């Protein structure tokens, strides 16, 4: 939805914690 | 039912650095 | 956001990050209503005319964000989603009527310093609140400026951003667009004349419209950001969905799809 950079979000984990 | 209540500032008794306009508009106009 | 600021930490525990997983980034904003519900707007979900039909595996839910690109460890929730319920007579053909929608988390996300739900209006709220001249508050990760204006690099900030707009007379918001304005919409923002500035801008839509209670010092949400004609222009306002006119429906859904 027209609102980013290239690369530009950390990657998220598959935590519960 | 313990909704709209922020844990950092209206439950601490601490106001956020803009509510105050908002309150000001419900009064002045 | 145009012409807000950076939120402090906690400031909007209702706030939701919609995240696309592939590729990954910002499609919208979003409201935390209770432990398993959020609430946006429609068209972040569903419009045809640009090929846009996201189901529940397309997406993410992100709550307890401060920091736009970074996983916060210590703060943030990512929960799936288990159904998406969007409002029946959305009328995405002409004008974003009833742009509402409702998403059921798999698993109930458990509240905390930066995860707290906002409240819905009644009646009494709305009557109350919703007047011309008195201010809510909207809050997003959306960009800082209309894109391709001004200078490119600067426009998605850092972290959460909030402003306070003043609700508008109707007759000034249908006088401000071509555009047919229903009961389900209201406006705000500041006008010319009045020197102030701000508004939503891309990725805040879906986001929270809200308003504090001085009878109860309760937050209650009284719009999602819908539409607009560019960001912070003269004589324009932002459009919001009227979150009072639809909570039957809210009701009616939670009623019977909340476990």
């Amino acid at each position: 939805h027209k609102t980013a950079p290239p690369f530009d979000f950390e990657a998220i984990p598959e935590e519960y914690l | 039912a313990d909704c709209g209540l922020r844990p950092l500032f209206e439950k601490k008794s601490l106001e956020d650095k803009t509510e105050r306009e908002l309150l000001e508009s419900y009064i002045d106009g | 956001i145009v012409e807000g600021s950076d939120a402090e930490i906690g400031m909007s525990p209702w706030q939701v990050m919609l995240f696309r997983k592939s590729p990954q980034e910002l499609l919208c904003g979003a409201s935390l209503i209770s432990d398993r519900w959020v609430l946006t707007a429609a068209h972040c979900l569903l419009y045809p005319p640009w090929d846009k039909n996201f189901t529940e595996n397309d997406l993410l839910v992100r709550i307890g964000k401060h920091s736009r690109t970074r996983y916060e460890r210590n703060i943030e929730k990512i929960s799936m989603l288990e159904k998406i319920y969007i409002h029946p007579r959305y009328n995405w053909r002409e004008n974003l009527d009833r742009d509402i929608a409702l998403m059921k988390l798999k698993k109930p996300v458990a509240f905390s310093d930066y995860i707290h739900p906002v409240c819905l209006p009644d009646r009494e709220t709305a009557a109350s609140l919703l007047q011309a001249g008195y201010k809510g508050r909207v809050t997003g990760w959306g960009n800082l400026k209309e894109t391709w204006t001004a200078n490119v690099g600067k426009g998605q900030p850092s972290v959460l951003q909030v402003v306070n707009l003043p609700i508008v007379e109707r007759p000034v918001c249908k006088d401000s667009t071509r555009i047919r304005i229903t009961d389900n919409m209201f406006c705000a923002g500041y006008k010319p004349d009045e020197g102030k500035r701000g508004d939503a801008c891309e990725g805040d839509s879906g986001g929270p419209f809200v308003m504090k209670s001085p009878f109860n010092n309760r937050w209650y949400q009284m719009g999602i950001v819908s539409w607009g004609e560019g960001c912070d222009r003269d004589g324009k306002y932002g459009f919001y969905t009227h979150v009072f006119r639809l909570k039957k429906w809210i009701q009616k859904v939670i009623d019977q799809f909340g476990e």
